């Protein structure tokens, strides 16, 4: 009768007949409201105030079967510990301790419907894969250009923020994936609009420039667990090996490549010879444009790098490493797509380009995962390729440089693995390595 | 099919310029041709071609690539899917050594039966080969450029404007072939057909078409057209692209020529058998209402009756709304047939019977006896040669008809005028005049000559007496 007050989910928000702390009135809205988060706090007021609800926030989807086969170290046993006491708050550990073994557990410890936000595409995959190997079960995914919604699912930043309204009443546990991108100004409210009471943040770098982090308490929780790489430094690979291998031009390449290069010394020089200046190498592309040699110059000096870049040495480098490393899958990174299709028809192993079906795509790194194929090649230059499978070794050839933003993802996507990675990089000892040499760049 | 990524033009005022490629731009023509020789992967193509992408425009180098390499000839498709050949060839994984790969490589080779190393990326593009090289002169890949920028401004066109004088005939009905939407006016003779901007769905078809015709028009002695093109995201305006009889303009398509539709011919001869009640000429003379030429396809009459028949080409709401509320000046009925395409429900109109692949003479029918059912009204054809004049009644009382049912149907004869309730002879008129009675009354005089006062009422009557007969006050005068 007039015993029973209403509270429910609307649009990112909470409404209710009756005041509670957080709530305001709103004629527009003809209850006392506020945004969705604000659920838990206030359904744990009116049950203190023994105020009998008619409660209808939380609209679950089911919470599938799933297989625990995880089994935590003690940090990481005393990390999901330290969360279970509130079922609120921010995990922080270094790259590769475990930080999703953590969060997957907890997933397996709560059994609720749960969604993962991640702020990159690089990071659907990884998620998407640790909850098939730790829990038995293919989550859904909204991001990637994938659109399914399971009782598990792995969404981005900005997913979440367009959809916010959609599933704020549907997942109870939330999980923020690198969570110190959270309170930035637009995410604040992506936070806010979600009803879920168990929200579980993770972090390597908890801390904020901004001084924005304060907002943790607020959108997460606190931090209820943290230890530094120095706290612990053990029973995790606490780093990736680089190996940057030179190998030298053919005969038959080291006559064009300086034929051509000797051919640029004379005539560069006979006019204005200024190099490693940028406005000096326009000042020859300016000239090109009438000068039928100085063009011709130019092409040769395109000529020489590619001869060095493409340097069919760095190839036979390849079979070198992979005949001495085969204990584990091996992938090739290329810039170069054209080249990565050499590496394929020498060796006989499968190749990824840009221009490359989806369907095609599916089962080379299907069968990779599985492991049917052993080493696969790739060239992520053109639409940028996410770091899809983890493996144990990958070699770049890139020679006139690597983007350390691209060289980077390659250590994380590799680092967050129980075991050791190793990463080599085949340099040409040629131009590529007289010019790209002189800036080290660490 | 030219990429707008590729397109290149400038704006000045309200006119779009197109940057257009001139003979300073051979040399660069010359160096693209020169990479198209036979024997090669064009996917190295691109490779060569990066110092050049410095050197010049980015857009204009790329575009010539993209016309050279449609007209080479490659090697066709492998006999095994290519998907096929990698799925089994990369079976065995890492294979290091050459005479492993030799065995691997013949392994496969015999258990499908092709050479797989010649065929094993022939589906991707980068690893193509040309059998043939192109054949284009580094001039004529210079106008066939400026032909496909050309086509590609249009392709974002709001309208475009043909304007025609002697031309006129031919280019008409091959729009009408190739199903254009579009106005005919009369002031300079021009014809505003629609841009594919207004089409949504199948745009890059229908742009495809108003290409083919564009196409005709540039191959003549003198052509001027005018395209609206609306620009801007934030702060959309229209342009001009104006264009008439420019010089480098070369096609490297053949339409074909196929001269004849199957929906057109079908029509004209599906109505001749089972509509014999109607005589359909061809090709109605144009008519033209304020200013404006209303091309129909062809006319049909039930004797007195004629309508004016068009089947449309593409449909759109808007379209077929504004003609025949423009063909509501027309004075006639008319009837529309519009082709089975995404716009739906249109054929829910008067005018509207949507045919689906071919024309269909019996549904043509049920609306063509429709609007001689409706016209139900009796209207009976009668003649009248005056003896000295015509009676309304006497028309009725020679017919053994009631006196309404002429009254209803009053003719209109070319030997005479219609004063009210009579007839008279022009020419028994026109001397009546010579007679000049000035002023009159009492009705006397009318009796000498016996006709009705209507007659004395048109040239100069007037009478302040409703009552005629011993009727006080009558009088006729001039003033
Ligand atoms: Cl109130
Ligand atoms: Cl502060
Ligand atoms: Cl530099």
């Amino acid at each position: 009768g007039s015993h029973m007050v209403y509270l429910r989910y609307f649009k990112g928000l909470i409404l209710s007949d009756a005041y509670a702390p957080g709530l305001k009135w709103s004629d527009e809205l003809k209850a006392y409201s506020a945004l969705a988060f604000k659920y838990r706090d206030v359904r744990k007021y009116f049950l203190e105030k023994e105020i009998e609800v008619e409660e209808n926030v939380i609209d679950s989807l089911p919470f599938p079967l799933i297989k625990d086969k995880i089994e935590l170290r003690d940090y990481q046993a005393e990390a999901v510990k330290a969360w279970l006491k509130e079922k609120r708050g921010i995990i922080v550990l270094p790259t590769g301790a475990g930080k999703t073994q953590v969060a997957l557990k907890i997933v397996s410890i709560m059994k609720v419907a749960t969604l993962i936000v991640v702020p990159t595409i690089d990071l659907i995959t990884q998620w998407k894969e640790r909850i098939n190997k730790y829990l038995d079960f293919d989550p859904g995914i909204i991001g990637g250009g994938e659109d399914s919604l399971k009782g598990i699912t792995v969404i981005t930043y900005d997913s979440a923020y367009t959809r916010a309204e959609e599933l704020g009443n549907k997942f109870p546990l939330l999980i923020f994936d690198e969570v110190h991108h959270l309170p930035s100004e637009g995410y604040s409210i992506m936070a806010q609009l979600f009803a879920s009471p168990y929200r579980l943040g993770l972090t390597a770098t908890p801390e904020r420039d901004d001084g924005k982090h304060e907002l943790y308490p607020i959108l997460v929780g606190p931090i209820v667990y943290r230890k530094s790489v120095e706290e612990l430094a053990g029973k995790y690979i606490a780093k990736y090996k680089i190996k940057k291998l030179y190998v030298s031009l053919t005969n038959e390449e080291k006559k064009r490549y300086d034929g051509l290069r000797k051919k640029l010394k004379d005539f560069l020089s006979s006019r204005g010879l200024k190099l490693q200046n940028l406005d000096d190498f326009h000042r020859l592309v300016k000239l090109a444009a009438k000068d039928k040699e100085a063009r011709e110059a130019l092409l040769a000096w395109h000529e020489s790098l590619n001869i060095a870049v493409n340097s069919q040495s760095k190839i036979e480098k390849l079979r070198e490493i992979l005949q001495e490393y085969k204990n584990e899958k091996i992938i090739v990174f290329t810039r170069d797509t054209q080249m990565a299709y050499r590496i394929s028809k020498t060796f006989l192993i499968p190749v990824v380009t840009y221009k490359t079906d989806k369907d095609e795509r599916e089962e080379i790194l299907q069968k990779f995962r599985d492991g049917e194929y052993r080493v696969i090649v790739a060239s992520t230059v053109f639409d940028e390729g996410v770091d899809v499978p983890d493996a144990t070794l990958a070699i770049v050839m890139g020679g006139y440089g690597t983007k350390r933003q691209f060289l980077q993802r390659l250590g994380r996507i590799l680092r967050k693995k129980d075991k050791e990675a190793l990463l080599i990089e085949i340099v040409t000892k040629g131009t590529a390595d007289y010019r790209l040499s002189r800036r080290r760049r660490e | 099919m030219l990429p707008w990524e590729l397109a290149r033009f400038s704006i000045v005022k309200d006119e779009v310029l197109p940057h257009f490629a001139t003979n300073e731009d051979l040399d660069l023509a010359n160096e693209i041709i020169s990479l198209f020789k036979a024997g090669k992967k064009l996917g190295e193509i691109d490779e060569e071609i990066e110092y050049l992408e410095k050197i010049y425009d980015h857009k204009l180098v790329r575009a010539f690539v993209k016309l050279l390499t449609r007209l080479c000839e490659f090697e066709l498709d492998s006999p095994i899917p290519p998907i096929q050949i990698r799925r089994e060839l990369f079976k065995y994984g890492p294979v290091l050594d050459e005479k492993e790969r030799e065995d691997i490589i013949q392994k496969v080779s015999k258990k499908l039966g092709a050479d797989i190393m010649r065929f094993v990326f022939s589906d991707l593009d980068e690893e193509k080969k040309i059998i043939k090289a192109p054949t284009i002169s580094a001039e004529d890949l210079i106008r066939w450029y400026n032909l496909s920028l050309l086509q590609t401004l249009l392709f974002k066109a709001y309208k475009l404007t043909v304007y025609v004088s002697s031309n006129w005939k031919e280019i008409i009905r091959r729009a009408k072939w190739l199903g254009l939407m579009y106005f005919a006016y009369d002031k300079p003779l021009r014809f505003e057909f629609l841009g594919p901007a207004t089409l949504v769905k199948l745009t890059e078809k229908y742009g495809r078409n108003l290409a083919v015709l564009l196409q005709f028009i540039i191959s003549s002695q003198n052509w001027k057209i005018e395209a609206e093109l609306v620009l801007g995201k934030k702060f959309k305006r229209v342009y001009k692209l104006k264009l008439a009889n420019f010089k480098e303009l070369k096609e490297l398509v053949i339409d074909e020529k196929r001269f004849d539709s199957s929906v057109e011919e079908k029509f004209y001869k599906d109505f001749t058998n089972v509509i014999k009640g109607w005589k359909i000429i061809r090709e109605p003379e144009p008519l033209v209402v304020d200013n404006r030429v209303f091309i129909p396809d062809f006319l049909v009459e039930k004797g007195n009756l004629k309508v004016y028949v068009e089947i449309v080409g593409f449909w759109t709401k808007e379209y077929i709304k504004e003609k025949l509320d423009k063909l509501k000046k027309v004075k006639y009925p008319i009837l529309i047939l519009l082709n089975e395409e995404l716009g739906k429900e249109k054929f829910n109109g008067m005018n509207v019977i949507t045919y689906k692949r071919k024309i269909d003479i019996s549904l043509v029918y049920k609306w063509l006896r429709e609007l001689e059912n409706k016209y139900l009204n009796e209207v009976k054809v009668d003649y009248t040669i005056s003896g000295d004049i015509i009676s309304l009644n006497e028309i009725a009382s020679k017919l053994s008809l009631p006196v309404e049912v002429i009254r209803k149907n009053i003719k209109i004869f070319p030997g005479y005028i219609f004063l009210k309730n009579y007839y008279v002879s022009e020419k028994f008129l026109e001397k009546l005049r010579n007679e000049n009675f000035d002023n009159k009354s009492l009705k006397e005089l009318v009796s000498a000559y016996g006709d009705y006062i209507v007659e004395v009422l048109e040239f100069l009557g007037y009478k302040l007496k409703w009552q005629g007969i011993s009727d006080a006050i009558v009088i006729k005068d001039k003033k």
